[PDB]
RNA sequence: GAAGAUGAUCAGAUACCGUCGUAGUCUUAACCAUAAACUAUGCCGACUAGGGAUCGGUUGUUGUUCUUUGACGCAAUCGGCACCUUACGAGAAAUCAAAGUCUUUGGGUUCUGGGGGGAGUAUGGUCGCAAGGCUGAAACUUAAAGGAAUUGACGGAAG
């Protein structure tokens, strides 16, 4: 069955961006999906996205701009301490100067750079660059 | 031999012969 | 945008339908779907010739941007189109390639007729497959006259028309020559009647 | 030799082994 | 390696097909794998079709045909030249000659 | 493997190798001096034969 | 058989592309010309070259030959295929004066801002 | 999903499955079975003393043809009998 | 990319595909550069003055270049009602 | 003696119209004349990385030919790789150098961490594959040199990379596939979109367009 | 038609071929639990590409034949058994719409392998009336064994 809706959302985004499509349909939606896309949208990796209410889990249409190299989930959502963030950014990101590891912390969903600024850590959720 | 081994060294060894023969024919004749 | 004088005039539309240009193949690929208006009950697909006209105007504007007229290559392997491309080259100064295309003409630089065209224009993607493939090796853009079954791979500008018609091929080539010369200023304006008749550019059997 | 016949040879020889051990049961 | 994508038969979405005996050597062969030819031949050879019509007591009597469906195994058919070895790319062609 | 055989031929070649005494050659320098000797021999007076460089050229 | 070889077939057709105006349809005249045009090592090859060159010349007068491109066959052909009838066969004069397009195509014509008379034809 | 569990609470399955599968490494098997301790003539030692029983000599394998000159040695520590090669040109004459 | 002092240490800022925004590599020989002439109000082509688009060999390989030009040219006014956003 | 260009690109290089290889790369122009590379990169150093003997069985016996692998570069961001087969090694090496020049690509040097000084490393992690061999290049700090096998290290040095980590997978002893994978990997640096390359750049006219008359005939 | 017996063939032929032929083959009650038990390809979920056919269901619609309803034809769709093209992508290749979305490495989950032999052997356990099934080593030995493809050679294979 469907065990991770964030993985389904990112898989659709990856396949559409690699094939040059500028839009993708995601089903189902969720708060984590919307907040994962919002983090991606904030850093310019995606454009405007639209939530469609169908009196169900929902659907999303995302506008792609061709700047996305890869977005993905980390399953399971491993617990990450602050001293472990350096090891995770080295393994997942292409360089030390760009790219972001997305975490879910009790202070909210944020990139690893914002996480260092507010000195918080949670569970790893994915990455994007 | 497996490798080309000296393949050209035989030719570079070949080349002083032409310079030696142009020079050899250039001498005696000059003083012939 | 574009002056209204560039709109499809009723006169050209009469030519296109009488030359059976609007008849597209029975089976249409997904990439040519925007060009189909509706399917005719026998099975033929009706080409939105309004879109055909604009691609013709767009194609002529790309052709006019190439500096050396000889650097533009017009191709036709079908016998119905061989006469059209030879006359197009004569009128515009382009380089015609009628009949067989020698493999290696664009990549092998020691061949006899080794060319470096800045642009390749194709009558039919199916019967001129060899010319299109080599253009994707030396950075050559491709303009193609496409039917509903014509492949659209490595085709930048598709002119929706009937590729398998004796009269369809000649008209599109005649129309391009007139428009290309109009942009160059040879034809004073878009209303002056051209001396050349669309009958020229039509294939003639050995009978005559 | 053939794998099928090698198995048959061993099955017949295992058969012999089983009979031989039963003497000292 | 795998030589044919169809494994020499016509079995897809199926477990078992009952066998048939080859006409030539009586080998048991599955029905989908067998090389099948439909033959409709004239019952009388062309040399004898005239004199038998003159000797016929019936004016305008049509000679019946001989209908037969032949089943061959792989060894018999190859041996009897019913099918022949084709090139690697020509094997894929499955339209009737 | 069938294992056996006469043991009478043990040491045949070493026994019949003609004994040759080592010439009482000058000692070679030791320590820091020897590293000095190798360095010059390979980077100061180069003996290359037009791109053909050999450490121990046999006389040929 | 009397199949000429490649050393005579390609060498003879170079002569036509190079000396067509001076050639002719007579072997005897052709035989003398190639003794001053080409350096042929043997007499037998000279006659062989001229004998196939004459055959090619006899074939050019009957139409265009494959492999020979010179400088007057094609220059004459570009304006040779200029035939055009006085009626355009595409001009709407062969019909009654209006298109015979099918009714389905007529809907597309109606969609554009054009008023062209039509006699709809329903092949069905 | 690569055919192995990935869940955060499936650590026991990962640890046991890996523990089960290291037995396919023969180097690992010999370390835990103590095969050198049980089966090896040296008992896991690097060296072993013994008494020379006889000078015999072993014929080399194809395509080589020679008499490899060895000895039969009975180990002092456990009494096991092994065959030991005698290296160099003529060192069999040093062993009695 | 530039260094700390601000000098552009980057050589060869590459071109990008107009349809998919992918970087067109130095050896992408299936990539083309379309040049389209500007037209004055008399219907005449303006000399040496063009609208330029670039397509990667990937877009051309999928056969989507033609539909992409229909879209790209229509947004720039080079075409009217030939490409439809909604299918 | 005496080089007559046979291509439009060669004529534009024979005249002083095109003076650097980056103008070639901006329009992805195919290079077919090695004299273009010699003129624009006069100071090139080559290295014959491997020589192998291949044999073709015939009715009587083997017909042996020589295969040469050549790596070319200027140690300042440009590198090429060539493999050519000929009966003799000397002709095989000489011809492999020619096609190594024709395939020369630019690389992007970047900074690991701070951008102090000139670029010394790669701007991102890159990977290339040929056959079963996969070569991975990781940006490295300024201290570590080329952490690679001698085969891969030589390709990096001729490209001008100072600082890089390497990890390879597959049958790395297949030398041709390892170098081809690394050449593809080192060339993917100008294929990886980084945020500093997000800015849209205008499409300049091709040099083959502005100098049409010098390339005519 | 195993076994067995027999006529041939062959140097020998216990066999291939021919003739007889017992178990078996079929069926009822029980056992057995293995097959190249094959798609040599675990299952669930999502996505990525076009096309023509076909089976089952549903929904809109005929220059067709028919009772005096049913058939056929054209479109959509869901699901299937398959098939054709391409290769964004994968692979050592043969090849694959999955064997893709895998150093740009993490959707959930079950089982299995770790050079070749010795070996599915010995032993213990357990199931079975038996044949046998399931579980399952070690000593020792060895530099190769193996997969796909290429050239050639050969072939009592075809043209
Ligand atoms: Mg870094
Ligand atoms: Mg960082
Ligand atoms: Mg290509
Ligand atoms: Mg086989
Ligand atoms: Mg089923
Ligand atoms: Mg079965
Ligand atoms: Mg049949
Ligand atoms: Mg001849
Ligand atoms: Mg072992
Ligand atoms: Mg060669
Ligand atoms: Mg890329
Ligand atoms: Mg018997
Ligand atoms: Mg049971
Ligand atoms: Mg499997
Ligand atoms: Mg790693
Ligand atoms: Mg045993
Ligand atoms: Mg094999
Ligand atoms: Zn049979």
């Amino acid at each position: 069955t469907r065990t991770s809706v964030l993985a389904d959302a990112l898989n659709a985004i990856n396949n559409a961006e690699k094939t040059g499509k500028r839009q993708v349909l995601i089903r189902p939606s969720s708060k984590v999906i919307i907040k994962f896309l919002t983090v991606m949208q904030k850093h310019g990796y995606i454009g405007e996205f639209e939530y469609i209410d169908d009196h169900r889990s929902g659907k999303i249409v995302v506008q792609l701009n061709g700047r996305l190299n890869k977005c993905g989930v980390i399953q399971p959502r491993f617990n990450v301490k602050i001293n472990d963030i350096e090891r995770w950014t080295d393994n997942l990101l292409p360089a030390r100067q760009f790219g972001y590891v997305i975490l879910t912390t009790s202070a909210g969903i944020m990139d690893h750079e914002e996480a260092r600024r507010k000195h918080v850590s949670g569970k790893i959720l994915g990455f994007v660059y | 031999g497996q490798s080309d081994k000296r393949e050209l060294e035989g030719e570079v060894e070949g080349t002083e012969d032409a310079e030696a023969e142009l020079e050899a024919e250039a001498e005696e004749n000059d003083e012939s | 945008s574009l002056p209204a004088s560039f709109d499809l005039t009723p006169e050209d539309a009469k030519l296109l339908l009488a030359a059976n240009v609007h008849l597209g193949a029975k089976n249409v690929q997904v990439h040519n779907k925007p060009y189909v208006y509706k399917t005719r009950p026998d099975g033929m697909n009706i080409i939105n010739i309004g879109k055909t006209w604009e691609k013709i105007v767009l194609a002529a504007r790309i052709i006019a941007a190439v500096p050396n007229a000889s650097d533009v290559a017009v191709c036709s392997s079908r016998t119905f189109g061989q006469r059209a491309v030879l006359k197009f080259a004569a009128h515009t100064g382009a380089t015609a390639i009628a009949g067989r295309f020698t493999p290696g003409n664009f990549t092998n630089y020691i061949t006899r007729s080794f060319k470096e065209p800045r642009l390749v224009v194709v009558t039919d993607p199916r019967t001129d497959a060899q010319a299109i493939k080599e253009s994707s090796y030396v950075n050559i853009p491709v303009i193609a006259l496409t039917d509903m079954d014509s492949p659209s791979e490595y085709v930048d500008v598709a002119i929706p028309c009937n590729n398998k018609g004796k009269h369809s091929i000649g008209l599109i080539w005649w129309l391009l020559a007139r428009e290309v010369l109009r942009l160059r200023g040879i034809i004073p304006d878009r209303t002056t009647e051209w001396s050349v008749m669309p009958d020229l550019y039509f294939y003639r059997d050995p009978e005559e | 030799m053939r794998d099928k016949w090698r198995k048959k040879r061993v099955r017949r020889l295992k058969r012999k082994r089983r009979k031989v051990r039963a003497r000292s049961k | 390696p795998k030589k044919r994508a169809s494994n020499g038969r016509n079995k897809k979405g199926r477990g078992h097909v009952k066998p048939v005996r080859c006409l030539n050597c009586a080998r048991c062969v599955p029905k989908d794998k067998a090389i099948k030819r439909v033959t409709i031949r004239n019952m009388v050879e062309a040399a004898a079709v005239r004199d038998l019509s003159e000797a016929s007591v019936y004016a305008e009597y049509a000679l019946p045909k001989l209908y037969n469906k032949l089943h061959y195994c792989v060894s018999c058919a190859i041996h009897a030249r019913i099918v022949r070895v084709r090139s690697r790319t020509d094997r894929k062609i499955r339209t009737p000659p | 493997g069938k294992v056996h055989g006469s043991l009478a031929r043990a040491g045949k070649v070493k026994s019949q190798t003609p004994k040759v005494e080592k010439q009482e050659k000058p000692k070679k320098p030791q320590g820091r001096a020897y590293m000095r000797l190798l360095y010059t021999r390979r980077f100061v007076n180069v003996t290359l034969t037009n791109g053909k460089r050999k450490m121990n050229p046999s006389p040929a | 058989g009397r199949v000429r070889t490649k050393t005579v077939k390609r060498a003879s057709k170079v002569l036509i592309e190079r000396f067509y105006p001076k050639l002719t349809l007579d072997f005897e005249t052709n035989k003398r010309l190639t003794s001053e045009i080409a350096v042929i090592q043997s007499k037998r090859l000279r006659n062989k070259i001229a004998g196939y060159t004459t055959h090619l010349m006899k074939r050019i007068q009957k139409g265009p030959v494959r492999g020979i491109s010179f400088k007057l066959q094609e220059e004459e052909r570009e304006r040779k295929d200029q035939y055009v009838p006085e009626v355009s066969a595409l001009d709407l004069s062969h019909t009654n004066g209006q298109l015979e397009i099918d009714a389905d195509t007529a809907d597309l014509v109606k969609s554009l801002g054009f008023k062209i008379p039509v006699q709809t034809v329903s092949i069905s | 999903g690569k055919g192995k569990p990935r869940g955060l609470n499936s650590a026991r399955k990962l640890r046991v499955h890996r523990r089960n599968n290291r037995w396919a490494d023969q180097a690992y098997k010999a370390r835990l079975l103590g095969t050198a301790f049980k089966s090896s003539p040296f008992g896991g030692s690097s060296h072993a003393k013994g008494i020379v029983l006889e000078k015999i000599g072993i014929e080399s394998k194809q395509p080589n043809s020679a008499i490899r000159k060895c000895v039969r040695v009975q180990l002092i520590k456990n009494g096991k009998k092994v065959t030991a090669f005698v290296p160099n040109d003529g060192c069999l004459n040093f062993v009695d | 990319m530039e260094n700390d002092k601000g000098q552009l240490v980057e050589l060869y800022v590459p071109r990008k595909c107009s349809a998919t925004n992918r970087i067109i590599k130095a050896k992408d020989h299936a990539s083309v550069q379309i040049s389209i002439a500007k037209v004055d109000e008399d219907g005449r082509a303006i000399a040496g003055e063009n609208i330029t688009y670039a397509l990667s060999g990937y877009v051309r390989g999928r056969g989507e270049a033609d539909d992409s030009l229909n879209r790209l040219a229509q947004q720039d006014g080079l075409l009217k009602n030939v490409w439809s956003y909604s299918r | 003696k005496g080089w007559t260009p046979v291509t439009k690109l060669g004529r534009l290089v024979k005249a002083g119209k095109i003076t650097s290889v980056e103008q070639i790369y901006l329009h992805s122009l195919p290079v077919k004349e090695y004299q273009i590379i010699d003129l624009l990169l006069p100071d090139l150093k080559d290295d014959v990385m491997k020589i192998r003997s291949v044999q073709k069985q015939t009715r009587a016996g083997q017909r042996t030919r020589m295969k040469a692998v050549v790596v070319i570069g200027d140690s300042n961001g440009h590198v090429g790789l060539g493999i050519k087969t000929a009966k003799e090694v000397a002709s095989a090496i000489k011809a492999a150098i020619v096609i190594a020049k024709l395939s020369i690509i630019p690389i992007r040097r970047g900074y690991w961490g701070s951008n102090l000084g000139q670029p010394h490393s790669l701007p991102c992690k890159v990977t290339g594959k040929c056959g079963s061999v996969a070569v991975r290049l990781i940006p490295a700090p300024r201290g570590k040199g080329i952490v690679a096998s001698p085969v891969v290290k030589r390709l990096m040095q001729l490209a001008g990379v100072e600082d890089v980590y390497t990890s390879s997978s597959g049958s790395t002893r297949t030398t041709e596939n390892t170098l081809k994978a690394a050449f593809a990997a080192i060339g993917n640096t100008y294929s990886f979109l980084t945020p500093n390359l997000w800015a849209e750049t205008p499409l300049a006219a091709s040099p083959l367009e502005v100098y049409a008359e010098e390339a005519a005939a």
